[PDB]
């Protein structure tokens, strides 16, 4: 029943909501590491460990 | 009496055991259908990543 441009609209709205929620989750993870240990160890494949 | 005994009938004592409704109080929706089967969909949206 969904048109194929409508499916594109659905997946685009879903991805934008997912980016918003992932940035808020990164804020939560940094706040938790700041509260417990006093040192956050930011890592990643595209980011050297500091 | 002579040929037999006289009787009086009182009220017919009756008992009607029912199994009343307990578990159907959580099943409110009623669906009638002439199709074969009833299909569902289930979607998990894993937001909680960093």
């Amino acid at each position: 029943t969904l048109s194929i441009a409508q499916r594109r609209d659905r997946v685009i709205a879903y991805l934008l909501m997912k980016h918003r929620a992932m940035h808020e989750n990164t804020w939560e993870w940094m706040a938790a590491q700041a509260a417990q240990y006093g040192y956050v160890d930011v890592q990643g494949q595209d980011y050297p460990l500091v | 009496a002579g040929l037999y005994t006289t009787y009086q009938l009182l009220e017919v004592q009756r008992k009607l055991k029912t199994l009343p409704a307990f578990f159907l109080q959580w099943f409110p929706r009623q669906i009638n259908f002439q199709e074969d089967m009833i299909a569902f969909d289930k979607v998990i949206q894993d937001v909680t990543r960093v």
